[PDB]
């Protein structure tokens, strides 16, 4: 005898997710502007919410970068985390999908300067986009940020995920340890909204949190200022 | 979890105001998102007949929640399938396969890909309706996730009887699918392994359809894979094409696949080194 395969596509929690079961193209549009350094960046790339991975080559268009590529990584599409099975009622990202999200946040570099954030998170076609806007004041001249003192690298950690039932949407406050060259930490806190772009239904979670792991590398044959980014996310913290 | 205002939900879901509809649809649509229990008693409350007018809804956000319960539904039993079907959902299904909206495309894609999941005779309603000439032109397609849904869909329509697996071949989705095995997309690449091993189990003519179509030095490519589960699909595919008789095993020794079945039998791998030596065995007789 010969053996034979059939299975049902499954359950959907939302109708936006269903647009992540492949792999979706991205596209990152930043427009920075630190101090008064204006610049700009431009990302394109995959997101894989099946196994939680991001690929994606970041090019500063305006020449060179006046921050480093690590203080930029948080800025630079949580709706790609693998939401396990028994948790899938409790992403609100991809269920903000098409019509998208905005993601605000303040991160406050410890004795230095903030970056204030807006970005739409939504889908242009079949395409992933973040569109950001991002506005920094009060940095040192010759601090970890504008002085390129920090390591080129991100650090593995937990992103605690919290309802916003008031703003039909999400919150988050988390910490950013960057490394610093000398063998210091520079603190970066974090500080995030997210609200629905859509008037649609949303899936509000219940406390969870979203586990990243990421590796920062350059292109070889690239002489722009770049920066080839890696990410492995997972949502965990809610059981059976 | 479970409600128990449900009668008055379907009574709500033929209101001439579009406010009193869309509340008591997005309710009703989270009771189907809910588990086989919770299906059933939306089906028990008559909502199916009301889902299925909501399909030809010139209202988007309707039509997307109407399409996106009724494929929860479907993704419950098989007498939840029948419902489905018995309620007259697949017409409607088979026509939003030409929606310019990807994503009511996409909904309606799914909710097809649960119904073929069924029954041999759900699977035939499916062909009935004629989904069969609209899955093998979004074959074609340049979005990534519609080609994922036509290939799971596909692949279950090819998993019936044999007339089921002739309809599809008749259809002509084996250019498409052959063309598929050179695909860079790990995914794309394990479902259009899927169709092709479903196709490759039918009769001996429909064994040859395959090689015919240029399957064999493709799949002779994919045993020199580093994916574990591509490697086990290429060998499940050239198990079920040797099945045939001397012709449909001939083709297959003349692909060059004879040294490339010796060697997955030093292969560290416990699967993948008993599927080899069930493979070699099946040819030499």
């Amino acid at each position: 005898k010969r053996k034979r395969k059939r299975k049902r596509e499954g359950k959907l929690m939302s109708k936006g997710e269903e647009l992540f079961t492949g792999v979706v193209p991205i596209l990152v549009e930043l427009d920075g502007d630190v101090n008064g350094h204006k610049f700009s960046v431009r990302g394109e790339g995959e997101g894989d919410a099946t196994n939680g991975k991001l690929t994606l080559k970041f090019i500063c268009t305006t020449g060179k970068l006046p921050v480093p590529w690590p203080t930029l990584v948080t800025t630079l599409v949580q709706c790609f985390s693998r939401y396990p099975d028994h948790m899938k009622r409790h992403d609100f990202f991809k269920s903000a999908m098409p019509e998208g999200y905005v993601q605000e946040r303040t991160i406050s570099f410890k004795d230095d300067g903030t970056y204030k954030t807006r970005a739409e998170v939504k889908f242009e076609g079949d395409t992933l986009v973040n569109r950001i806007e991002l506005k920094g004041i009060d940095f040192k001249e010759d601090g970890n940020i504008l002085g390129h003192k920090l390591e080129y690298n991100f650090n593995s950690h937990n992103v605690y995920i919290t309802a916003d039932k008031q703003k039909n949407g999400i919150k988050a406050n988390f910490k950013i340890r960057h490394n610093v060259e000398d063998g210091s930490v520079q603190l970066a806190d974090h500080y995030q909204q997210n609200t629905p772009i859509g008037d649609g239904p949303v899936l509000l979670p219940d406390n969870h949190y979203l586990s990243t792991q990421s590796v920062l590398s350059k292109d070889p044959n690239e002489k722009r200022d770049h920066m080839v980014l890696l990410e492995f996310v997972t949502a965990a913290g809610i059981t059976h | 979890g479970p409600g128990s205002e449900l009668p008055q939900m379907v009574q709500q879901l033929n209101s001439p105001d579009q406010q009193e509809l869309q509340s008591a649809l997005r309710k009703l649509s989270q009771i189907a998102s809910g588990g086989n229990e919770q299906i059933q008693a939306v089906i028990d409350a008559g909502a199916l007949p009301a889902l299925v007018q909501l399909l030809s809804s010139p209202n988007e956000q309707i039509l997307q929640e109407a399409l996106w319960a009724l494929s929860n539904i479907a993704s419950g039993g098989n007498e939840q399938i029948q419902a489905v079907i018995d309620a007259g959902a697949l017409p409607a299904l088979v026509q939003l396969l030409s929606s310019p909206n990807e994503q009511i495309l996409q909904e309606a894609l799914w909710a097809l890909s649960n119904i073929a999941s069924g029954g041999n005779e759900q699977i035939q309603a499916v062909i009935d309706a004629g989904a069969l000439p609209a899955l093998v032109q979004l074959l074609s397609s340049p979005n990534e996730q519609i080609l994922q849904e036509a290939l799971w869909a596909l692949s279950n329509i090819a998993s019936g009887g044999n007339e089921q697996i002739q309809a599809v071949i008749d259809a002509g989705a084996l250019p498409a699918l052959v063309q598929l095995l050179s695909s860079p997309n790990e995914q794309i690449l394990q479902e259009a392994l899927w169709a092709l091993s479903n196709i490759a189990s039918g009769g001996n003519e429909q064994i040859q359809a395959v090689i015919d179509a240029g399957a064999l030095p493709a799949l002779v490519q994919l045993l020199s894979s580093p994916n574990e589960q591509i490697l086990q699909e290429a060998l499940w595919a050239l198990s079920n094409i040797a099945s045939g008789g001397n012709e449909q095993k001939q083709a297959v020794k003349e692909a060059g696949a004879l040294e490339k079945l010796e060697q997955l039998q030093s292969h560290e791998n416990e699967k993948i080194q008993k599927e080899a030596q069930e493979a070699l065995e099946k040819l030499q007789s």
